[PDB]
């Protein structure tokens, strides 16, 4: 029964309401949580949703050049597979293998979604003062 | 919200351990996944039709309209103004 | 080796081997510069709405 | 001019035949030059500064 790792961000992987009256995989809901059934349908195996421990990504200390995360997990075989938002990295290209990607993605930009509108009572008259 | 395109062409894969088993059946999955446009459906369900925001429209650009609608009340203040007391001046003061 | 505009299809992928994408991409619109305009009769009165 | 964002994900790679040596290289290659942003300059040289 395959350990399948994954991180809580949502909306990808996030508790269920009422998880606490829940167990297994029905706990989680979201994108990677579908991703993971659909993917396990078309593999044909079961798998046991597990959050990482650390929480972590997958990044390499460099002293210690140990790897943490979700990427750690499947390097020293606490897991089978990794089912969440990983970036496909060439410093993990290296030590594990990325599918094709699932989600094409990139940098963006955030700005207050702007209020075009600002009626007054006379702004009609402002253009003179009191 | 968001402005304009990315800045650089990332994308997140499932990870499996380095020359495992579900190495390839995982990866033509995905790929059989995204073009039954599974995936594509996945997002809308997860990010906006499970969302909150369908409603934050006009635009071209119009007149004024309020401020000088304003004006038209203010000035109706005016009009029922010379209303009444002609009224009451006419009839009261000459009556 | 192919190095060319190949689009990465699971097609293909089961005969050859396709490295990670060098470009993504899609379908996309193509429309004509809306440079025109008409001086027409209703145009005149619009700055005033109806 | 292309208006709106595209209808689907595709991508471009980089083919080789079934079992080739230059199978992994090319793969590493292609993840190393979209990091040191080759790929995006080349893309910028003939699209928009040529």
């Amino acid at each position: 029964t395959v350990v399948v790792t994954t991180i809580l961000e949502s909306p990808y992987v996030m508790m269920k309401k009422n998880h606490e009256m829940l167990e297994g995989n029905e706990r989680y809901e979201g994108y990677c949580v579908d991703l993971a059934a659909e993917i396990a349908k078309h593999c044909g195996f079961k798998y046991k949703l597990t959050i990482v421990g650390d929480g972590k990504y997958g990044a390499r200390d460099a002293d210690t050049k140990i790897w943490n995360g979700m990427v750690g997990e499947l390097v020293y075989g606490k897991a089978d597979i990794a089912i969440a938002p990983l970036t496909i990295t060439l410093v993990r290209e290296e030590v594990i293998d990325f599918s094709k990607p699932f989600m094409s993605l990139g940098i963006s930009i955030m700005i207050k979604k702007p209020q075009k509108s600002k009626p007054g009572v006379f702004s009609f008259l402002d253009p003179l003062a009191y | 919200m968001k402005v304009g395109g990315n800045l650089d062409s990332k994308g997140y894969g499932i990870a499996t351990p380095k020359g495992s088993s579900l190495g390839n059946a995982v990866n033509l999955a995905v790929l059989k996944l995204n073009e039954q446009g599974l995936l594509d459906k996945l997002k809308n369900k997860w990010w906006y039709d499970k969302g909150e925001c369908g409603s934050g429209k006009e635009k071209t650009s119009a007149l004024s309209l309020s401020n000088v609608a304003g004006v038209f009340y203010i000035l109706v203040g005016g009009l029922g103004l010379a209303m009444l007391v002609a009224l009451i001046e006419f009839c009261y003061k000459s009556r």
